[PDB]
């Protein structure tokens, strides 16, 4: 069988990545 | 009166959420009058407002780093409880 | 993935980082200035943080563009392969498109010579924008690592 | 038909899942059962054709699926039919094939 | 043949994905490739089957996985195989379904 | 030519393990 | 030095890791006094030893409720601080 050309077709589902947008605060004892 | 609010600080999160974590901690400490007890209830709150599971860290002497995740995260003080707490999924 | 745009943003990224050193190093003179004014009893009023608040907020945005810079660092490599492959596939598209507009100008009678300076013109701006995108490309990847 | 495969999944994703969420212990039946109703969809038509029917469930967990399907069929006789249908917390990306018999 | 089919798959997967870091926009590339290479594999092979090939290729990250095809062929002289393969983190996986003409 | 009902290659993925609870802690008291 | 000693009265989480997370403390501990920082780095290393994402608080007058995952959520204390690496995920 002499099959033509062929191509796929694609579709990536999409992930979601973790933010690092860290709250930097320096917490400090009771005074 | 018992003041769980917070000031221009670190505060990254939703306004709604902030203000609900902020709420449901004060809320928590007024009912349940031991430490453990009112992380329980604040816990509860969380976990059926902001689903499970969502903690809060509170008091007098603390500290945290973390990956905050934007829009659900804070690094203050609520009161004489240093309200650090960051939602990440 | 987008190897232009993951470059330009790890160039400014990198820009903004060699800027944030001294910013957070002002911060720090800060958050030490606002420390020592609240051991005068200048903590600032409540309506937002203190100097400490401001210095909190800082370290906030501090920590959000660290983040930014440790997934510029992560994804580099990935970002640098996509804009080493876009620039070739557009290079060779520009070779392809200069070639075919100086072998087939639009040469027709009337406004032929407009239509044949259009044919070449297009095959020209291919090839010099394969030729910057790659270049762009290359550049964002080394200011971006 | 691509278009008459297309409606065929989607029927039957309809059918048997439809806003059906995502259990460990039923995706593979799921799957089973959407493969089975497509395969009935194709083999009720009368069209020789090889079908082959493939159905991939995976969970809305932060995890993206690449689908895809090239076989080595004629261009002017066979092709093939992936499609991908969403739900809320159940990724289905789905394929559908056929060849000239 | 099974076997083969599986070694050859699984020499694709190795050659495309392998176990390198992950990528949104490099993981469909390394499907692409592998479906490539096996449909290459394919048809240097010479034996009389018209090959259906389905690469499904996920990331770890909680979400459950099922690659299943239901077909209509002859199984006494055509087959299909199955490869189980993966990455660190990524998941590299074709569904390969031999079809006689 | 014919064909039929078969069977085809089972393969199902188990997903991990975790547990998510509303638990209270309490840190140490001292003076 | 300080008495950096994890006596865990209750550990809901891997030996493994809690004893990774205990030594990383130890070790910190030696270097410096700052509980921030020794709660930082046991959350750094149960997150490098565990995947993302790891979250550890120490203090002293203060009550949390862990919403943690499983074989994960530590809780050892370094004396009476009670760093608990509740590693939410």
């Amino acid at each position: 069988i002499k099959l033509g050309m062929a191509k796929i077709t694609q579709v990536d589902f999409p992930p979601r990545e973790i933010v690092t947008y860290t709250k930097e605060t320096q917490t400090p004892v009771m005074a | 009166m018992c003041d769980r609010k917070a000031v221009i600080k670190n505060a990254d999160m939703s306004e709604e959420m902030q203000q609900d974590s902020v709420e449901c901690a004060t809320q928590a400490l007024e009912k349940y009058n031991i430490e453990k007890d009112i992380a329980a209830h604040i816990k509860k709150e969380f976990d059926k407002k902001y689903n499970p599971t969502w903690h809060c860290i509170v008091g007098r002497n603390f500290g945290s780093y973390v990956t905050h995740e934007t829009k659900h995260f804070i690094y203050f003080y609520l009161g004489q409880v240093a309200i650090l707490l960051f939602k990440s999924g | 993935a987008s190897t232009s745009d993951a470059v330009t943003f790890i160039t400014y990224v990198q820009s903004l980082k060699r800027k944030i050193k001294q910013f957070e190093k002002q911060v720090e003179l800060y958050r030490n200035g606002q420390r020592l004014l609240e051991k005068q009893r200048f903590q600032f009023p409540p309506s937002w943080l203190y100097i400490d608040n401001i210095e909190g907020e800082w370290g906030a945005f501090n920590d959000i563009m660290r983040r930014k810079d440790s997934a510029i660092q992560q994804q580099v490599a990935n970002l640098q392969m996509k804009i080493v492959q876009e620039d070739r596939a557009v290079e060779s598209r520009t070779t392809d498109l200069l070639t075919d507009w100086e072998k087939t100008k639009p040469v027709t009678g009337n406004l032929r010579p407009e239509e044949a300076l259009q044919a070449l013109t297009i095959y020209e701006g291919k090839f010099g924008r394969l030729k910057d995108d790659r270049e762009k490309c290359a550049k964002a990847k080394e200011a971006l690592e | 038909v691509v278009d008459e495969v297309s409606n065929i999944v989607k029927e039957a994703i309809e059918s048997a899942i439809g806003g059906n969420a995502y259990q460990h212990s039923k995706v593979n039946q799921w799957t089973t059962n959407v493969v089975e109703q497509t395969l009935s969809q194709l083999t009720k038509l009368g069209k020789p054709f090889k079908y082959i029917v493939t159905c991939v469930i995976m969970q809305k967990n932060g995890a993206g699926l690449h689908t895809a399907s090239s076989c080595f069929w004629d261009s002017s006789t066979d092709g093939s039919c992936t499609v991908r249908w969403e739900n809320k917390t159940m990724y289905c990306i789905v394929s559908a094939f056929g060849l000239s018999i």
